[PDB]
RNA sequence: GCUAAACCUAGCCCCAAACCCACUCCACCUUACUACCAGCAACCUUAGCCAAACCAUUUACAUAAAGUAUAGGCGAUAGAAAUUGUGGCGCAAUAGAUAUAGUACCGCAAGGGAAAGAUGAAAAAUUAUAACCAAGCAUAAUAUAGCAAGGACUAACCCCUAUACCUUCUGCAUAAUGAAUUAACUAGAAAUAACUUUGCAAGGAGAGCCAAAGCUAAGACCCCCGAAACCAGACGAGCUACCUAAGAACAGCUAAGAGCACACCCGUCUAUGUAGCAAAAUAGUGGGAAGAUUUAUAGGUAGAGGCGACAAACCUACCGAGCCUGGU
RNA sequence: GACCAAUCUAUCACCCUAUAGAAGAACUAAUGUUAGUAUAAGUAACAUGAAAACAUUCUCCUCCGCAUAAGCCUGCGUCAGAUCACACUGACAAUUAACAGCCCAAUAUCUACAAUCAACCAACAAGUCAUUAUUACCCUCACUGUCAACCCAACACAGGCAUGCUCAUAAGGAAAGGUUAAAAAAAGUAAAAGGAACUCGGCAAAUCUUACCCCGCCUGUUUACCAAAAACAUCACCUCUAGCAUCACCAGUAUUAGAGGCACCGCCUGCCCAGUGACACAUGUUUAACGGCCGCGGUUAACCGUGCAAAGGUAGCAUAAUCACUUGUUCCUUAAAUAGGGACCUGUAUGAAUGGCUCCACGAGGGUUCAGCUGUCUCUUACUUUUAACCAGUGAAAUUGACCUGCCCGUGAAGAGGCGGGCAUAACACAGCAAGACGAGAAGACCCUAUGGAGCUUUAAUUUAUUAAUGCAAACAGUAACCUGCAUUAA
């Protein structure tokens, strides 16, 4: 009896309690008899590559120079990406059958 | 407010349904009946009132057996399984309905009367004329609507052109189809009247609650009423 | 009564006071005896005679009269031709 | 005997009875829902 | 001198003026903050309190015409048109919006609801203003006798006097109610008409209204708290009454809705308690304890109603019909 | 009628004042509201078992304790400071699934012999657990709960809480802050002679118990929260209604259901439709429906003379739970009997399913009693504890106009501590007191006023909003069958 206490799993009976549950994000699903399935599609993979003779660090120095802000927009990388156009003195309108797809958001980050 | 009631079968079944108990309630949620609810677990038996029916690729009348006599706890009246010819069916017990008996389920109107014993089914166009029959149905193919109760019997009294005025248990006359399926003898179960019930124990038991405890004033509804029969309920 | 109206917020006159009185610019309230139309057989001639003449008002009831109506019942009456014309105007008095 | 006693929580009965889902099915716990908001209560219902 | 007392700035009400807000990232109608899979949803004359001393028809949602016609148990009342034409003589933490916030708290639920602070230019000023002002105490306990006060007295007491306030009612300390003081809040808003004084006059007023001395303008007059109780919809069967589904419990002894007796169900009686352990407790004598028995879980029955082995009993501590909202 | 404390406004003021405009313009009280503080009051309530090296040991109790569904969310572990002493304030991290939850692809399709050691014995309440063939399927360990002294009762609350377990032990705890034992009350131990003689009552504690009356079939339930029953309900009987199917009443059918009266079993239910209701029953039925079963004069009465209707109380029971008479008469039960019981109708207002009478078992129901029983009393006493007082701590409420508060006589809005006359009177404190201060909590609940209400009852005054049936209209078929509007009927 408490308004202001959050609903957590830390509350309702077994039922909720196991309904519920934090952040799990559904990674396969149950076969009759309590048998979970692990699907290896939906599984995460870490493409983590490899750090061999990297240049940068994650700090920089402060002697560097200070440059000018300029949020990249649309007219400038269709100005930079202007090969054809001016050659005509390739393009993908249609991407439903793509592999990762633009706008409906099919990639993750 | 949320009620399913249990009666939701499609195909017919020998097993027991599940009954799930009412209690005088509707769907609802108020009393409608005031003395029903509370009571002792059963479970339905699907039974088969329309005697004659052809099963699959049939149509010529068939024969029956008798295999077991057992009690119905939904009606009064017991019930005993009868198989035949590749399927089985609930039917009414009647009296002397011994088991391992063949019984018959016939329909073609012969012309002179047919001596039926106590099990078969002929239709009235096939009875002899005061003979007592069981389980009357109101239309060709409509199915047992009325006499089905234990102990119940009704004596036939006479044909018309293509009827036949059959005399219910209460007197009153009622006239029906000549071409109309039925059943000789009577409701297994006698001497079901003079049960005994003994103790409130198993009146609560049965399933049904004590009348309220309000001192009513008997009005002026609640004299001898001898009124006379009413006319015959024909149905042609 | 009414002091105060609800949908101009004025004074209203009780439509029974004018209806029973008459009003005059001498500040007198004319009426009519009751009882002047109901049971005159049983009545003597004299008192017939007495019922059918007008009668003023008191000073109580002629200012409990002019509580119950407004200034606008106050004003003149000019009529082309009424009978009391010549009573509007009160002359020679003297306290 | 002891009438300081009528209280037996339970989760599911309290949200079986005050319930988003039961508050919004009918309109009464819609406009319920909607004098709530109105009214700037921190908590809309159970 | 302990306890205390004041600060006034955040913000509030009025219109004067424009017509407002609204998705970074995931989550939200299933049990709201839940990545994931086969089925109907909408349009409803508002009632009621109150006044006629009851109450049924009745009672309200620029100026002039006009509070006229007209309607009205023709009584209490209701009542039209044609025509006309960017700051506060405000509030300054009991005031101002309830608000530092719709915060706990009552709570299963609709629903109700407050205060936080005080010197300033430096609190990364040590270090404190000037004590003084109410209510309770210390500095400082009483010393024949009696509405706590007077005439006095060289002196406190000692001398004589007088029966607390307000309201009622013919009549009062009366033993009729009110009262522990202090600080804040707290109870007369105006009307046809009338009286006094200004200005003009058979006219005045900045159309309209009144005229056999009249009109205009100003001044002056109409209290607060207090029920039982109704309407419409929410909230309420988690405790009580009933119903539905699937479960659990009942030693032992004598021997069947049998008998005694564990657990267990209720409490006929004594005693304690009565601001207590408890806004319904503690021991036995008490009836049952394989059955009309008790109970864990969930769903259904909501007031003109539900339920009811009728106790006209219960429906969240107060049910001859629970509370809230708006009429009140 | 004459003045006037405070504020803002327009006017020189300017150690605080004047002229006019405004009132949210001026408190000894409205069991008025907010904030602090007196009053009983340092009074009521209160805890912590003992020794000690604080290692450890000793005394007592236990129907309590273990894990879990319901429920809470970190709520007596460490670190530093705060204090009956601390569970209080800030950081530390726990609690890791194998236990439970998170769960099933489709199409036709079917489970008659319950469980109770289930085989003998069977019974009624008729009962909780199953699958067949085809298609497609082959990747496999993801998420939540896991603590505590814990939940609901405003409190750290003798209160309320289910499942499997030994129910007294391997679990679980400390009734005594320290001294004395004034008065009063309560829980226990015993009692010289009586065992119910104080008492309306055998009402606490002990025996353990014999025979009666009224009522209720017995079980069971009722007014949670003063009345637990002589009331409520029915196993049994009886009255009325219904000829039928798709949400219950019903997947039922006249021996079946619904609405009612009474109370099982035994003897019985005697009479009356003038009046109301229900049946159109061709004018009558229904009283086990609403209700009723009479008077005047006579040899302490049959039978005569009769009047009226429905009969004029039949059987039965009797001083009743039965209007005063009532403490009846009548014989006992004792020393006394309005307590109890054997018979009389005279109960004039008893009397039959609004049920009359007996009876098999029974009653926390209401009233008596024979042989045993106890301090209830005759007449109370001794002991332990609760409890009380003092020493330490904290620490309320009902209440209070102020009190410097005596008594007697009479008065007094009619019972005087404050009044008229007399007696008395040094100062305060503890230990008991309940005669008065018409003592303290509740706008007396008994009586009365309210053109203030609400519950209940109809033949009180009005409207049929609603249900169903009636006559008419449009509405189609016939000839020379559903909705809608207008009035009536019962609810
Ligand atoms: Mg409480
Ligand atoms: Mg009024
Ligand atoms: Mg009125
Ligand atoms: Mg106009
Ligand atoms: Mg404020
Ligand atoms: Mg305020
Ligand atoms: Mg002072
Ligand atoms: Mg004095
Ligand atoms: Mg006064
Ligand atoms: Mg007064
Ligand atoms: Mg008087
Ligand atoms: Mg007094
Ligand atoms: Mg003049
Ligand atoms: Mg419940
Ligand atoms: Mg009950
Ligand atoms: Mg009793
Ligand atoms: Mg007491
Ligand atoms: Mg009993
Ligand atoms: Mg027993
Ligand atoms: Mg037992
Ligand atoms: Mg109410
Ligand atoms: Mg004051
Ligand atoms: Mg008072
Ligand atoms: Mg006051
Ligand atoms: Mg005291
Ligand atoms: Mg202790
Ligand atoms: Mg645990
Ligand atoms: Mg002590
Ligand atoms: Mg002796
Ligand atoms: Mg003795
Ligand atoms: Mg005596
Ligand atoms: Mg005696
Ligand atoms: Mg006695
Ligand atoms: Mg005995
Ligand atoms: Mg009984
Ligand atoms: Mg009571
Ligand atoms: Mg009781
Ligand atoms: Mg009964
Ligand atoms: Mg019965
Ligand atoms: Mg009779
Ligand atoms: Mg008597
Ligand atoms: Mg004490
Ligand atoms: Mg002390
Ligand atoms: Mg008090
Ligand atoms: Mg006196
Ligand atoms: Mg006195
Ligand atoms: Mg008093
Ligand atoms: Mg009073
Ligand atoms: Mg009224
Ligand atoms: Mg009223």
């Amino acid at each position: 009896a408490d308004r202001m206490s959050k609903w957590t799993s830390k509350r309702g009976p077994r039922s909720f309690r196991g309904r519920k549950g934090r952040g799990a994000k559904g990674i396969g699903f149950l076969t009759s008899g309590w048998r979970f399935v692990q699907i290896k599609e939906m599984v995460p993979e870490f493409v983590v590559p490899d750090l061999t003779g990297f240049k940068l660090k994650p700090y920089v120095s402060y002697l560097a120079p200070e440059s000018e802000e300029t949020p990249l927009t649309a007219a400038q990388l269709f100005s930079e990406a202007v090969a054809p156009a001016i050659e005509k003195d390739g393009f993908e309108p249609t991407q439903e059958g793509k592999l990762f797809q633009l706008y409906p958001r099919n990639f993750l980050r | 407010a949320n009620f399913v009631s249990w009666k939701s079968r499609t195909k017919y079944t020998i097993t027991p349904v599940k009954m799930r108990k009412s209690g005088g309630r509707d769907h609802t949620g108020r009393i409608r009946v005031h003395g029903i609810g509370g009571g002792h677990k059963q479970r339905y038996r699907m039974i088969d009132f329309l005697r004659f029916r052809p099963e699959e690729t049939k149509s010529g009348p068939f024969e029956e057996k008798v295999i077991q006599v057992r009690y119905d706890p939904c009606r009064s009246a017991d019930i005993a399984l009868v198989a035949g010819g590749s399927r089985k069916r609930w039917i009414i017990a009647t009296e002397n309905m011994q088991a391992g008996d063949t019984i018959l389920n016939s329909n073609h109107i012969g012309r002179m009367a047919v001596a039926a014993r106590e099990g078969d089914a002929h239709p009235l166009g096939a009875l002899p004329v005061g003979t007592l029959i069981n389980n009357v149905e109101s239309e060709p193919g409509r199915g047992a609507q009325y006499i089905r109760a234990a102990g119940t019997c009704g004596v036939l009294l006479r044909k018309v052109n293509g009827t036949a005025i059959i005399q219910l248990p209460s007197k009153r006359q009622m006239q029906v189809l000549e071409t109309c399926v039925a059943t000789v003898g009577r409701v297994s179960n006698v001497d079901h009247n003079k049960r005994v019930i003994g103790k409130a124990g198993r009146n609560r038991w049965l399933g049904k609650r004590p009348n309220s405890g309000r001192w009513h004033r008997k009005g002026g509804w609640a004299g001898r009423k001898i009124r006379p029969l009413p006319p015959m309920k024909s149905y042609v | 009564l009414t002091y105060f109206s609800a949908r101009k917020g004025k004074r209203k006159t009780v439509k029974a006071v004018i209806d029973r009185f008459l009003r005059l610019h001498c500040g007198l309230w004319v009426r009519r005896k009751a009882g002047y139309k109901k049971k005159l057989w049983k009545k003597t001639p004299a008192r017939k005679k007495r019922l059918r003449e007008f009668v003023f008002c008191n000073k109580t009831q002629s200012k409990l009269l002019d509580k119950m109506t407004t200034s606008f019942w106050k004003r003149r009456n000019w009529y082309v031709d009424d009978p009391y014309q010549k009573y509007h105007d009160r002359t020679n008095l003297k306290v | 005997k002891a009438r300081g006693n009528e209280y037996q929580p339970s989760n599911i009965k309290r949200k079986n009875k005050h319930g988003w889902v039961r508050r919004l099915s009918t309109p009464a716990g819609v406009q319920v829902i909607l004098r709530r908001m109105l009214k700037g209560r921190k908590s809309l219902s159970h």
